[PDB]
RNA sequence: CCCUG
RNA sequence: CCAGCAGCCGCGGUAAUACGGAGGGUGCAAGCGUUAAUCGGAAUUACUGGGCGUAAAGCGCACGCAGGCGGUUUGUUAAGUCAG
RNA sequence: AGGCAGCAGUGGGGAAUAUUGCACAAUGGGCGCAAGCCUGAUGCAGCCAUGCCGCGUGUAUGAAGAAGGCCUUCGGGUUGUAAA
C-alpha cells in the first residue's frame, strides 16, 4: 500500500464486534427464567448441562448455564447473569451468578466458594 | 431435577423410541488408549 | 471586575490560597486572569510563608483593580508594617 | 567456564510399515559469557542422547563476537527463513529484554542489557539462527575504524 | 498487612538463609534447610525460567519484609531515578527505616526492629518516626529513646551485631546508643546473592 | 507589512465580486506526504478587472457580504 | 520512466559493489558529484572522477578492506513519493553514529554529524551505514 | 457400488 | 463420558496431579476472584511497521482526463525547507 | 396554582451510586459607609473498601517432632516451632 493510496483511503480498522451483546456493555444484567431444561452437548463432551432460557429487563430473549452442583432455579425465578461463554453448549454465553436475587447457594462446598456464591462454613 | 429438552418436538407416537431418534441416547464414540484410534498429539499432563 | 483575591487550593483541613487577579463576577479558583503571588497559612518556621509580586499588584492597582481584605493585610505584612 | 543451556525439546514423528518411530530432538547454546557463543542441535531417538547431540554440536560450531562492556554497539536486525529480530543496546541495569530463546542465546552470549523484539514466526531454531545472524553481521567501532583508515576519535 | 507464618519454612522454600532468626543457634539444628516445604519436599523442581524470576523477587521480599504493592511502587520509584535501576531498588530497599535498624543493630531480626519501629523505640534527627518504610536520607542521624534504654532487648540485639559482620557505611554506638548513616551503599557493600537484574526483568515482564 | 494572500481567481462571470482558489502546501499529519490544498474564498473585486484563470492577490478586510470578506489587492499577472 | 537519479546512483553503487566491480559508470550532476565529494572525503568510495564536456560520466572506483564490502547497508530515504526533513535536534544516527546519513542542508550537502556542528537540518538523502 | 459415529 | 470444570488446548469410559472433598503448597492480602469495557501483546489495517506465482490478494487487455512523480545546465524568486 | 437537569430527599428505572446534617469559623459573591444580613457557593460532618496510600493482627523459645488428619512400599515422612 503506497502512501499517496493511503492518503486517497485511509486504514481501515476492525469493527471487533462484541462477544455477548445482550449485557449490553454492563457487567451483569437481570433476567426472569421463560424456561428451565437440560441440553446434551456437542462433541467430544457428552452430559447432561444445564440451561435456562432467560427474558432481560431490555427484552433480549438469551440462555444462560448454570453452573455447581444442581439449582433450584424455576419457573418465573428473578436470577442474575453475567457474561462468559460455554465451549461445549452450542449457543449459549451467559452464566447465572450463584447467590443471587433467587439463585441459591450451591450445597456443600467449601472450595470456590465466592464463585459459587457460598457463605463461610462456621468453624 | 431439570426437564429434558427433547428435540423431536411434539411426540404423538411413541416418546421412548423418540428419545432414542433424539441425540440424548445416541452412540458415543471412545478414545482408544492404543489401536486405532491410537495416536495422543499432546499428554494429558505434557 | 478586576480583584486581586485568594483562591482556596489545597486539601482537606489544609488549604493553600493563591493570590490571583481574577473577576469579581467569576467563581472562587474558577477563571481568573493571572496569578501575583501564593500564600500559604500553615507554613511552618524555616520556609517562605508568602510571596506577593508587589510590582504586579501595583500595575493592576493603577490600573483600576480592587483589593480584597486579606491580602491587603498579607500585603501590609510584607512591606512590614 | 563454558556456560552451556538447553532451549527447547521437541518430539519428531517417523512412519513406517508397523507404526510410528518417536524421535527427540533438542537444541542448546553455549557460551563463555564473554562474547564467544554458539549453538547446537541434535535428533536422538532419546532426549539426554540429543542433549549430548545439541551439546557437542554447539562446541564445534561455536563462534565468536564483539561487545561493549556487555551490550550491543548499535541497533541491529536479524532475518532467517520467517523469523525477523530487532535488538539494540541499553542502558546499565536494564537487563536483557527479549524472548524464550533470545533471552537464553544472549544471556549465554554474555550480552547483559539489551532490549530486543522478535516479528514474525516464533520457532526457536529460526529464532536462534536469526539472531546468530545479527551478532556475526553486528560489527564493532575499532574494526570499523581500521576498515576505515580513520582513527576511533575520528569515526567517534 | 504482613506475613504471619514460619519463617523457617520461608527460608526452606528459597533454600537459603535468609536471617529471619536470632542466630543463636544454626538454622541447620533449628530446621532442615536443604528440604523444600510441605509433603513434596523432596523433589527436586526442575524450575521454569519464569519460576526462577518469581523465586528471586519473592527471596528478596521475603529477606526485607516487603509487602508486593510496596516492592511493585519501590520498582516504579527506582526506573524512575537515574542509573541501574536494580542498585536503585536496593538502595531504597536498604533505605527503608526497619532495614536501618536491623543493620545498625538495634533490633535482633528485621521482625523484631520492625517491631520497635512500630512501638515507637527509634527517634530519627531528634523526631519521632515510627514507619518502617521510611526512608533515611544520607548523613541522618538517629536515636533510641529512654525506653528502650531500659529495655533489655537491645543488648541482646547489640551483642548479636558485634558477632555478626559490621556494614561499613553506618556508624553505630552502644555508650549512647545512638547511630549515623552517611551515605547510600552499593552492590559490593550488599549480599552477593541478590539476582536484581532478573528482578528488573520480571518486572518488564 | 499587512498579511495577505496569493491565489488563482478560476471565476468571476458574478459582478463586483470574484472566488479565488488559495493553493496551498500541506504536510499530510499521519503519512508525511506533502498534500497539495485548495481554498476558495469569495473576493471583492472592485471595477472587474479580473478575468477566468488569473492570479490575484487578496487581503482580508470587512464582511462586505454575506460570503464576501476579502477585497483586491492588485493582479499579479493578467492571464 | 526514470525518476530518481540519485537512487540509481545508490542502487548502482550497492549492486555493482555487491558483484565486487571496481569501479561504477553513471551520468553526472552537481547533486552527483557532491555526494561523491561526500564519500570520498568521510571514507566509503575510495576515488571518483568525472569525465566528458557535453556527457558528463561519473565513475567511482570503490575499495573492500577484508575482501568483503566495504558499504554494509546503504538506502535513499528522501524518496521523491515522501519527502524527508528534519529539525535541528532531529537529526537521526544512522548505525548509532558508525554509519552517517548524507543531509543536504542550506550550506550545501553534508554528513550528518557536519549538520550538526554547523546548526541546520534539511533532506535526508541517504542512509549509509 | 459401499464400509456406524 | 453421570455429576461436573472450562479463557484456549481439552479432562471425565472403575487406578482423574483437570470433576467434588481432605491434606499439603503457590500467589495476593483487607482485600481476593468473576463479569463488563479500552489499549497492549496484534508487525492481526503495517506512517514508523505487512503483503499479492502456488497460502487471501495484479483489473482480461489497452488508451487516457483530473491526480501523483520528474533527464541536465545557468540565472532568478524564496513558496515548501532550514536557522535565529 | 405548579415546575428538584440547585442541596438533602421520595417514587420509578437499573447490576449500581450516599444524610430530608452543622456553620458563615475561613475563602468568595450580593447589598450596605460600616457594623451587619443572605449565601444547600464554600468550609466541614454522616454513609459506601469505590480507588490510591499508610499502618495492625504481636516478639523470641520450644521435640513432646504432642496429638488428629495426609501418604505408606507401615520402616516411616508430612503438617511442624507449627501448637500447647
Ligand atoms: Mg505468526
Ligand atoms: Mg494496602
Ligand atoms: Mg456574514
Ligand atoms: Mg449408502
Ligand atoms: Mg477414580
Ligand atoms: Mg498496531
Ligand atoms: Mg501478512
Ligand atoms: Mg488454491
Ligand atoms: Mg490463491
Ligand atoms: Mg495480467
Ligand atoms: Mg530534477
Ligand atoms: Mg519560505
Ligand atoms: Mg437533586
Ligand atoms: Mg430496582
Ligand atoms: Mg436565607
Amino acid at each position: 500500500a503506497t502512501v499517496n493510496q493511503l492518503v486517497r483511503k485511509p486504514r481501515a480498522r476492525k469493527v471487533a464486534k462484541s462477544n455477548v451483546p445482550a449485557l449490553e456493555a454492563c457487567p451483569q444484567k437481570r433476567g426472569v427464567c421463560t424456561r428451565v431444561y437440560t441440553t446434551t452437548p456437542k462433541k467430544p463432551n457428552s452430559a447432561l448441562r444445564k440451561v435456562c432460557r432467560v427474558r432481560l429487563t431490555n427484552g433480549f430473549e438469551v440462555t444462560s448455564y448454570i453452573g455447581g452442583e444442581g439449582h433450584n432455579l424455576q419457573e418465573h425465578s428473578v436470577i442474575l447473569i453475567r457474561g462468559g461463554r460455554v465451549k461445549d453448549l452450542p449457543g449459549v454465553r451467559y452464566h447465572t451468578v450463584r447467590g443471587a436475587l433467587d439463585c441459591s447457594g450451591v450445597k456443600d462446598r467449601k472450595q470456590a466458594r465466592s464463585k459459587y456464591g457460598v457463605k463461610r462454613p462456621k468453624a | 431435577m431439570s426437564r429434558y429438552q427433547h428435540t423431536k418436538g411434539q411426540i404423538k407416537d411413541n416418546a421412548i423410541e423418540a428419545l432414542l431418534h433424539d441425540p440424548l441416547f445416541r452412540q458415543r464414540v471412545e478414545k482408544n488408549k492404543k489401536g486405532k484410534g491410537s495416536y495422543m498429539r499432546k499428554g494429558k499432563h505434557g | 471586575m478586576v480583584t486581586i483575591r485568594l483562591a482556596r487550593h489545597g486539601a482537606k483541613k489544609r488549604p493553600f490560597y493563591q493570590v490571583v487577579v481574577a473577576d469579581s463576577r467569576n467563581a472562587r479558583n474558577g477563571r481568573f486572569i493571572e496569578r501575583v503571588g501564593f500564600f500559604n497559612p500553615i507554613a511552618s518556621e524555616k520556609e517562605e510563608g508568602t510571596r506577593l509580586d508587589l510590582d504586579r499588584i501595583a500595575h493592576w492597582v493603577g490600573q483600576g483593580a480592587t483589593i480584597s481584605d486579606r491580602v491587603a493585610a498579607l500585603i501590609k505584612e510584607v512591606n512590614k508594617a | 567456564e563454558l556456560q552451556e543451556k538447553l532451549i527447547a525439546v521437541n518430539r519428531v514423528s517417523k512412519t513406517v510399515k508397523g507404526g510410528r518411530i518417536f524421535s527427540f530432538t533438542a537444541l542448546t547454546v553455549v557460551g563463555d559469557g564473554n562474547g564467544r557463543v554458539g549453538f547446537g542441535y541434535g535428533k536422538a531417538r532419546e532426549v539426554p542422547a540429543a542433549i549430548q547431540k545439541a551439546m557437542e554440536k554447539a562446541r564445534r560450531n561455536m563462534i565468536n563476537v564483539a561487545l561493549n562492556n556487555g551490550t550491543l554497539q548499535h541497533p541491529v536486525k536479524g532475518v532467517h527463513t520467517g523469523s525477523r529480530v530487532f535488538m539494540q543496546p541499553a542502558s546499565e541495569g536494564t537487563g536483557i529484554i527479549a524472548g524464550g530463546a533470545m533471552r537464553a542465546v544472549l544471556e549465554v552470549a554474555g550480552v547483559h542489557n539489551v532490549l530486543a523484539k522478535a516479528y514474525g514466526s516464533t520457532n526457536p531454531i529460526n529464532v536462534v539462527r536469526a539472531t546468530i545472524d545479527g551478532l556475526e553481521n553486528m560489527n564493532s567501532p575499532e574494526m570499523v575504524a581500521a576498515k576505515r583508515g580513520k582513527s576511533v576519535e575520528e569515526i567517534l | 498487612a504482613r506475613y504471619l507464618g514460619p519463617k523457617l519454612k520461608l527460608s526452606r522454600r528459597e533454600g537459603t538463609d535468609l536471617f529471619l532468626k536470632s542466630g543463636v543457634r544454626a538454622i541447620d539444628t533449628k530446621c532442615k534447610i536443604e528440604q523444600a516445604p510441605g509433603q513434596h519436599g523432596a523433589r527436586k523442581p526442575r524450575l521454569s525460567d519464569y519460576g526462577v524470576q518469581l523465586r528471586e523477587k519473592q527471596k528478596v521480599r521475603r529477606i526485607y519484609g516487603v509487602l508486593e504493592r510496596q516492592f511493585r511502587n519501590y520498582y516504579k520509584e527506582a526506573a524512575r531515578l537515574k542509573g541501574n535501576t536494580g542498585e536503585n531498588l536496593l538502595a531504597l530497599l536498604e533505605g527503608r527505616l526497619d532495614n536501618v535498624v536491623y543493620r545498625m543493630g538495634f533490633g535482633a531480626t528485621r521482625a523484631e526492629a520492625r517491631q520497635l519501629v512500630s512501638h515507637k523505640a527509634i527517634m530519627v534527627n531528634g523526631r519521632v518516626v515510627n514507619i518502617a518504610s521510611y526512608q533515611v536520607s544520607p548523613n541522618d542521624v538517629v536515636s533510641i529513646r529512654e525506653k528502650a534504654k531500659k529495655q533489655s532487648r537491645v543488648k541482646a540485639a547489640l551483642e548479636l551485631a558485634e558477632q555478626r559482620e559490621k556494614p561499613t557505611w553506618l556508624e553505630v554506638d552502644a555508650g549512647k546508643m545512638e547511630g549515623t548513616f552517611k551515605r547510600k551503599p552499593e552492590r559490593s557493600d550488599l549480599s552477593a546473592d541478590i539476582n536484581e537484574h532478573l528482578i528488573v526483568e520480571l518486572y518488564s515482564k | 507589512k499587512i498579511r495577505t494572500l496569493q491565489g488563482r481567481v478560476v471565476s468571476d462571470k458574478m459582478e463586483k465580486s470574484i472566488v479565488v482558489a488559495i493553493e496551498r502546501f500541506v504536510k499530510h499529519p499521519i503519512y508525511g506526504k506533502f498534500i497539495k490544498r485548495t481554498t476558495k474564498l469569495h473576493v471583492h473585486d472592485e471595477n472587474n478587472e479580473c478575468g477566468i484563470g488569473d492570479v490575484v492577490e487578496i487581503r482580508e478586510c470587512r464582511p462586505l457580504s454575506k460570503t464576501k470578506s476579502w477585497t483586491l489587492v492588485r493582479v499579479v499577472e493578467k492571464a | 520512466s526514470m525518476q530518481d537519479p540519485i537512487a540509481d546512483m545508490l542502487t548502482r553503487i550497492r549492486n555493482g559493489q555487491a558483484a565486487n566491480k571496481a569501479a561504477v559508470t553513471m551520468p553526472s550532476s552537481k547533486l552527483k558529484v557532491a555526494i561523491a565529494n561526500v564519500l570520498k572525503e568521510e571514507g566509503f568510495i575510495e576515488d571518483f572522477k568525472v569525465e566528458g564536456d557535453t556527457k558528463p560520466e561519473l565513475e567511482l572506483t570503490l575499495k573492500y578492506f577484508q575482501g568483503k564490502a566495504v558499504v554494509e547497508s546503504i538506502q535513499r530515504v528522501s524518496r521523491p513519493g515522501l519527502r524527508i526533513y528534519k529539525r535541528k535536534d532531529e537529526l537521526p544516527k544512522v548505525m548509532a553514529g558508525l554509519g552517517i546519513a548524507v543531509v543536504s542542508t542550506s550550506k550545501g550537502v553534508m554528513t550528518d554529524r557536519a549538520a550538526r556542528q554547523a546548526g541546520l537540518g534539511g533532506e535526508i538523502i541517504c542512509y549509509v551505514a
